[PDB]
């Protein structure tokens, strides 16, 4: 079984907090003013567990007949899920009273047309059906769909909570993790517990020694497929200190041998440069503006070698200001 | 269990006098209701401003009794079928009903501009065939997208974004009806968040009342999922670029706020910086809009926000 | 029967300039069965379409010139109706999918699939391949992979840079340089001997070749225009005849250089509106205006550098905008500011 | 009724007023009010601003700044606003960029050249010119379809290169020969499947010193009658 | 038989025929020894042997004949979008597994699953990769995925976690030139001195593009029936590469700095039909890797070349952009 299914926060106690959403939804139900809800935030915060707990509390024993759980992104397509929703909302039992809840998961994966169709369905069946929409990013949803639903945002888990959960997973799975590897994993996951669990499971799988070996930060970075900080630091040092030929050769060699895309290299270098203590502010201004221009140009295509040399020149020229 | 009735649905306007914004269009619709002769009309404007509500209120005003059965609502982009909705329109129009001579059955179609030229021609033929019994209302975003014959036959009504005064009046009416306890800063915060969006303003008011009971700035911004305007203001007005980048990195990017929300709040806050000269504000708005354009094209990274802050700082200190 | 069209070479033996390219095309027609997909790129009016048609005539015979024109109707998503002008022969098809805008992908897919199903093979000539959208070019690559048995594409473009690398890898790149002034003079001399045109001296043909800037079509049409104006007797003092829009643009350049003010800018706007309304493309206007400004002898190096920089900026803006008069007026205003 | 047509004029006059851009005017009429002015009839406001921003006498000029520099900056911003409008109205439906388009097309260029109106607020000429351009492009497409078999060119090449020589071959002979040139003109038309409607359409494309309206009007009516009679009296290729 | 592309004609047949990818081949051999084959992520410089190695592994797994039925080859960048690729994968998985014969079962391991190869995976968007991960999870019982890409960092973390990653080293110049020389000798291609080196330089070490260019040059030399050696000018012509003499002339015109001379030369140059993008690329290569220019000059010229390339990528007039670029460099 996947490690995401295990250690799932199936109870409100395992929820990191932010129970204000739960209390507000409870008061909405009590006051008879429950709107179409939209829960969004980092994956694995427990949105599904929170909404199923709310549904259990609201209805009681009659859960499956009044609550329908669906994934907005599914292999059967838009027509099948639309038919499911329409037949669930249209049908009424003998004891039909109140409202019926429909939960959609991973709604951000739908196309714009599917989202518009879902919005129309929500508007049509709003008399007796209340929709709860779950997504990872609210901005990926169409503005028309966002207007119907009341937005609730889930904050990312605090680093201490993530560390505690990681320690719990490690002690349950009998895995020994280096502190550098743990820091790298926390940084890469940026608060996504699903990413943490997937990477930990894959790293355990890849070890030649299933239990005795220690997972290093190198293994974590290989498993995620992410630019190692050492490579980016070497590239930045070569750019800042070596002449143009050496810097050009080093950048091309590193980002071709290690398979680092130029945009990921730019992102990593910007992350590293933020910790520098620059004497002149014009250095930072030029760095940020030129690197953003280069990244935007990369998004549109263009010549890759020219863009790499542009990165080298932008970094070299800014530091002339010291 | 009990029934659910949100404030947005509860307080949607019914009569034409309930609508607050678009004074000229509402006056024209009231005149049409008064003289008892509805012509074919096309209503156009930016999306999400509630154009269909105006024609629904017009239908309610015209049909004193036949409002329940004399109104048909359809969506042109609905994939149930353009031919299907056209056949339904034909069936509804051919279904005569007892009415005073000056009135007609009303059909409201949404997203008319997205229809093809052939579909618009077919609808024009249908409207001509049943012009004696059923009148048509087309809701579109771009008026020029609708074919020329439909524009010439119909009367064009233009719908614009609601001003902050109209939103304030509607919110005050809802508060008086709902005995909501509030503060002036809270209503200012709600209006600031919802830029002319009546639905979003009402939803935020209801959510704040449920969550905290008192509508003040802190409670409103706790309920509202956008970045807090004070944080964005501190980021924008910081005299040191390091301070601005630090505020961004710590309080907005690491807090999970999307880049779209950050740039939108930056645009809103910059527009209202009264103590900054308006030329400087316009330069800052231009930079914020450039980064917004970059984000909407799929870049949307942290580096774009950092560059926006760098350019704004360069403008601020001259 | 204009002289540019009456004396167009109808066969590979009738070509007169770029002998190496003619020999290469003759070699291609020697093995029709394994004909590669072609991509011809070069300056406008140099003979690319003529050479494509001559190669088709070499492969299939003179029947390629029995051209009939038809309109094909296609249905897109959401049931949009499209019409594409397809010039056909019993052996080849000619299409300009860029005329359909962003809907060129579906048109290309449907038409190429239909032609492959109907069919040793049938040649499809795609004009202005450089202006095809990237999705259309990907569809073209897919059709090249799928229907290489029955479809051989001959794409013609003026610049091969907008063409995507996957298409470039699967096609034979053919470079068509503009003819030299000597070859243009020879062609014009052949035309004037055929049409019995008096010449005081052959230097008139050299002047026409120089004024045409390597555009053979323009040179032939200019020769015919000059001959008609002088009653079929060209003299050494006969002025070079330029098109109406070029004269208007040169007048605009003189106006901009002479007076730099807001009123001058308003009148420049009126001129630009006149040019755009009569089917002069905005990019053409910008290029001609820029290269007329750079030829003014009273301007110094700084002025010309500023002019070319502003031209580059506003050309990029033209390629990304909708209302062209906005960008043209911005460019003219910037140039007026820089000239002061 | 008529006030609807006057709304864009009122908005353009108000936005180009130089009083609302001074410090006191900015306090009394903030940036929110200006963007709200844009959002009143947002279809025509950018067009009106682009039309009328050269007709002002600026009072907001910076020290050492001329009127020409201000209009250059305004034109640059108007071009950027046009790019933003294209990206808004395209299939992406980026309607969240409307305030940015407001600033880029209406408020900022007005800020650069705000002042007294030297003259009258003229309606935008871009709509009529766009309709005219569309009509002429349709005519050029029809002519190109008729003449595609005989000419080796694209539509733009037909406009830029072929049409002047077609003028020399189709209209010039009438001026010097009169009715005697009808046969040659008809022969040239037959070689390219040009109908008399196409002959009328071709002469409308010329600009500058090559305009043909007065020249055609000056042609004797007998020559035109003979031309149309001879064309109608014989069969033509299709 | 009909003529076949030399790219697919000279692919290695077995894993032992992969030349320079010792590490990846060793790890794949160890994985093949195990009965379970995980999802595979192949990454490295282009034209290093990713597709060749995965095809050789498939041939060893299934056999020469059964391989065709068990393999679906896709290209995520070639397709219209996510829907078509995922529908094709769904149809391939729903299709019944081919029946292996007695010979196939006894001579090769013949694992029950079917291998799906997706080329240019890094070109997919994040949504496309997430949908691909969902599809892989749905049909993980009977299909094993292989993702071929140049940059592993362009693949999202959830999708990259499920795949064991194999790193392919860039081919050394000697090995690539020896492979090209072997291909030329096998196909009887007469090449002059430095022609294969020029082909490799033009292809930037990409052996796929190098082989394609060599085959095109061979065909062109076949058309020109003089029976002479292929020359570097011909391969430069076939790749759309501006000759070095024209580049030197451009450099000299920029060095002199006269605006009118530069404008005249660019006007003459645009009539020859050479691609402006190739000129910008070769100017970047010339100036950046040149020891006769100081750091400040290269700092400025990198930004100049970047701006010109960005404007050229927008579909602009090549003449104006090239003239602006050349004029700006002359002022440095
Ligand atoms: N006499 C002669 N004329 C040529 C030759 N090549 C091109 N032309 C002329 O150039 C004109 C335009 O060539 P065109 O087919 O439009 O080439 P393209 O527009 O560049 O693709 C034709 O009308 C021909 O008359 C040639 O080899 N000999
Ligand atoms: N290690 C290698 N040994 C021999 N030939 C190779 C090697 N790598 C690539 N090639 C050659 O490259 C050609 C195809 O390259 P391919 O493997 O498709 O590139 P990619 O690595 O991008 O998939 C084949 O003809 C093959 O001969």
């Amino acid at each position: 079984l996947p490690w995401v299914e295990k250690y799932r926060p199936e109870t409100l106690d395992e929820v990191y907090g932010q129970n204000e959403v739960i209390t507000t939804v409870r008061k909405f139900v009590d006051e008879g003013k429950l709107p179409h809800l939209l829960f969004y935030g980092p994956p694995g915060t427990g949105k599904t567990s929170t909404i199923v707990a709310l549904a259990r509390e609201i209805y009681g024993k009659n859960y499956s007949n009044m609550v329908l759980e669906l994934n907005a992104s599914d292999d059967r397509g838009i027509d099948v899920v639309r038919n499911q929703i329409k037949d669930f909302a249209s049908t009424r039992q003998i004891f039909s009273k109140g409202f019926k809840l429909i939960i959609l998961d991973e709604a951000d994966a739908m196309t714009n047309a599917a989202q518009n169709a879902l919005r129309r369905v929500i508007e049509r069946y709003t008399k007796n059906t209340r929709f709860c929409v779950l997504a990872n990013y609210a901005h990926k949803l169409t503005p028309a769909l966002l207007s119907r639903c009341t937005r609730f945002r889930f904050q990312p888990l605090p680093q201490e909570a993530i560390e505690r959960r990681i320690a719990n997973v490690l002690v349950h799975e009998k895995l020994k993790l280096s502190p550098n590897a743990e820091k790298a994993l926390i940084e890469l996951s940026n608060g996504d517990m699903r990413r943490v669990l997937n990477v930990l499971q894959s790293c355990k799988a890849t070890l030649d020694n299933p239990d005795e070996d220690e997972i290093s930060d190198d293994v974590i970075y290989e498993c995620c497929g992410a630019p190692r900080p050492s490579d980016l630091k070497a590239v930045l040092k070569s750019i800042l200190e070596d002449d143009w030929g050496t810097a050009h050769y080093t950048l091309n060699k590193v980002r071709s041998a290690k398979g680092l895309a130029l945009i990921d290299l730019i992102e990593g270098i910007v992350k590293i440069l933020e910790d520098y203590e620059l004497q002149n502010e014009e250095t930072r201004v030029h760095l940020l503006t030129k690197l953003a221009d280069i990244e935007y140009s990369i998004s549109k295509g263009g010549n890759d070698q020219i863009q790499g040399s542009a990165v080298i020149g932008a970094i070299k020229a800014s530091f002339e200001n010291e | 269990l009990s029934l659910q009735l949100p404030w947005v649905e509860k307080y949607r306007p019914q009569v034409l006098s309930d609508i607050v914004g678009n004074k000229e269009t509402i006056d024209r619709l009231q005149q049409i209701a008064k003289d008892g002769n509805m012509p074919h009309m096309i209503i156009s404007g930016m999306p999400g401003i509630g154009k269909t509500t105006s024609v629904h209120c017009l239908a309610h005003e015209l049909l004193g009794r036949s409002y329940a059965d004399g109104v048909l609502e359809l969506n042109a982009s609905d994939d149930r079928g353009i031919d299907v909705v056209r056949n339904q329109i034909k069936h509804f129009a051919q279904k005569k009903l007892h009415l005073p001579p000056g009135k007609h059955k009303i059909v409201i179609l949404d997203e008319a501009d997205s229809m093809t030229a052939g579909a618009q021609q077919a609808l024009r033929r249908t409207m001509e065939l049943y012009s004696n019994s059923t009148r048509f209302a087309f809701a579109c975003n771009q008026s020029n997208k609708i074919i020329e014959p439909l524009q010439s036959r119909c009367a064009i009504l233009r719908y614009s974004k609601l001003s902050d005064e109209d939103v304030l009046k509607r919110l005050l009416q809802i508060i008086k009806l709902e005995d909501v306890k509030y503060t002036n800063d809270g209503l200012e915060a709600i209006i600031f968040t919802a830029e002319g969006d009546m639905r979003q303003a009402i939803n935020n008011l209801q959510s704040t009342v449920a969550g905290h009971g008192l509508v003040n700035a802190d409670n409103v911004f706790k309920i509202v999922d956008s970045p807090h305007p004070l944080i964005v203001k501190k980021m924008l007005l910081a005299s040191n670029l390091e301070d601005s980048i630090q505020i961004l990195r710590t309080d907005l990017w690491k807090k999970g706020y999307s880049s779209i929300d950050i740039v939108t709040t930056s645009f809103r806050v910059t527009k209202n910086l009264a103590q900054v000269k308006e030329s400087v504000r316009l330069e800052m708005i231009k930079e914020i809009g450039l980064t917004h354009m970059r984000i909407l094209e799929g870049v949307g990274t942290y580096l774009q926000l950092a560059s926006m802050l760098a350019k704004i700082h360069k403008l601020n200190n001259k | 029967s204009l002289w540019v069209d009456k004396y167009r070479p109808k066969s590979l033996n009738a070509l007169s300039h770029n002998e190496e390219l003619t020999n290469f095309l003759k070699s291609l027609s020697d093995q029709p069965r394994d004909l590669p997909h072609l991509l011809l790129y070069g300056p406008n009016g140099t003979g690319k379409k003529t050479r494509c048609m001559a190669l088709l005539e070499s492969i299939f015979g003179p029947g390629v010139y029995r051209l009939k024109i038809d309109v094909r109707q296609f249905v897109t998503a959401s049931n949009r109706k499209l019409e594409l002008n397809v010039v056909s022969s019993p052996y080849h098809l000619e299409i300009t999918p860029s005329d359909m805008g962003n809907n060129d992908r579906i048109v290309i897919q449907e038409l190429l699939k239909e032609v492959a199903q109907m069919e040793r093979y049938k040649c499809v000539i795609i004009n202005e391949a450089n202006s095809l959208t990237k999705d259309a070019q990907a569809a073209l690559r897919r059709t090249m992979e799928k229907y290489s048995k029955n479809i051989r594409l001959i794409m013609v473009c003026d610049s091969m840079s907008p063409i995507i690398a996957p298409i470039k890898s699967r096609c034979l790149l053919i470079r068509c340089p503009a003819p030299s002034d000597s070859e243009i003079s020879t062609i014009l001399s052949d035309v004037v001997t055929n049409e019995r045109i008096q010449l005081e001296t052959k230097d008139i043909l050299k002047r026409i070749a120089q004024a045409s800037n390597g555009n053979l079509r323009v040179s032939l049409l200019m020769l015919e225009s000059m001959a008609l104006n002088n009653e079929l007797a060209l003299k050494s003092s006969s002025p070079i005849i330029k098109p109406d829009w070029i004269i208007v643009i040169h007048k605009l350049t003189r106006k901009i250089v002479k007076e730099r003010s807001v009123n001058s800018l308003i009148e420049c706007r009126a001129v630009l509106y006149d040019l755009l309304a009569h089917c002069i493309p905005a990019n053409i206007i910008l290029k001609e205006l820029t290269f007329s400004l750079l030829d003014v002898e009273t301007l110094n190096t700084t002025n010309k550098s500023s002019i070319i920089e502003y031209s580059s900026v506003f050309d990029e803006r033209l390629s990304l905008g909708n209302k062209a008069i906005f960008h043209l007026e911005g460019f003219i205003a910037k140039v007026m500011c820089c000239l002061d | 009724e008529k006030n609807i047509a006057l709304k864009p004029f009122d908005i353009a006059h108000k936005m180009l007023d130089g009083q609302i851009y001074s410090d006191i005017g900015s306090r009394n009429f903030t940036l929110n009010d200006k963007i709200a002015l844009y959002f009143d009839d947002f279809d025509f406001t950018p067009l009106m601003i682009q039309e009328n921003y050269l007709s002002t006498r600026p009072s907001v000029l910076k020290p050492g700044q001329s009127h020409l520099e201000a209009v250059a900056e305004a034109a640059n911003c108007i071009s950027l606003g046009d790019i933003v409008e294209k990206k808004i109205r395209s299939s992406e439906q980026l309607w969240s960029l409307l305030p940015l388009h407001a600033v880029l097309s209406s408020v900022y260029p007005a800020s650069k050249v705000a002042g007294h109106m030297a003259g009258r607020i003229n309606f935008t000429a871009w709509l009529g010119q766009n309709s005219k351009s569309a009509k002429y492009y349709r005519l050029l497409q029809e002519i190109h379809y008729h003449t595609r078999l005989g000419t080796s060119t694209d539509k733009i090449g037909l406009r830029l290169d072929y049409l002047p020589t077609f003028r020399k071959r189709l209209l010039d002979p009438f001026l010097k020969q009169g009715a005697d040139a009808i046969s040659s003109v008809i022969e040239v038309m037959d070689d390219y499947y040009l109908t008399k409607e196409d002959w009328d359409s071709i002469m409308e494309f010329f600009v500058g010193p090559d305009v043909t309206t007065a020249i055609i009007k000056k042609i004797p009516a007998t020559v035109k009658s003979g031309f149309t009679r001879k064309y109608n009296s014989m069969t033509h290729p299709v | 038989l009909a003529q076949q592309p030399w790219v697919e004609k000279y692919r290695p047949k077995n894993l032992d025929e992969v030349t320079a990818q010792d590490h990846a081949v060793t790890v794949l051999k160890k994985t093949l020894k195990s009965a379970n084959l995980p999802h595979m992520l192949f990454y490295g410089p282009p034209g290093t042997g990713k597709t060749s190695t995965i095809l050789a592994l498939t041939k060893e797994l299934y056999g020469p004949d059964l391989m065709k039925s068990r393999i679906l080859e896709l290209n995520a960048s070639d397709e219209r979008g996510i829907s078509i690729v995922r529908e094709k994968v769904k149809n391939f998985a729903r299709l019944t597994v081919s029946k292996p014969s007695k010979h196939d079962l006894e001579n090769y391991p013949c694992p029950p699953y079917k291998i799906i190869i997706l080329d240019e995976a890094d070109s997919m968007t994040a949504d496309a990769q997430s949908a691909l991960r969902r599809t892989m999870e749905t049909y993980s019982g009977v299909t094993r995925f292989c993702l071929i890409c140049n940059y592993v960092t362009r693949i999202i973390d959830p999708l990259a976690s499920r795949c064991s990653k194999f790193r392919f080293k860039a081919l050394d110049a000697s090995n690539a030139i020896d492979r090209l020389r072997f291909i030329s000798e096998q196909e009887n291609v007469k090449c002059d001195d430095g022609v294969l080196e020029r082909i490799l330089d033009i292809s930037a070490g990409d052996l796929r593009r190098g082989i394609t260019l060599l085959q095109s040059a061979s065909k062109g030399a076949q058309y020109l029936g003089d029976g002479k050696n292929i020359t570097s000018t011909q391969v430069e012509e076939l790749a759309g590469v501006v000759p070095h003499d024209i580049l030197i002339e451009i450099v000299e015109k920029v060095k002199s700095g006269d605006f009118d001379e530069i404008k005249k030369y660019v006007n003459t140059f645009m009539k020859s039909g050479w691609s402006a993008a190739s000129v910008v690329n070769q100017l970047h290569e010339y100036y950046i890797t040149n020891d006769n220019f100081d750091t400040n000059f290269k700092n400025q010229i990198s930004w100049l070349l970047f701006t010109t390339d960005s404007r050229l990528n927008n579909g602009t007039n090549e003449h104006i952009q090239l003239l602006n670029l050349l004029v700006k460099i002359s002022q440095l």
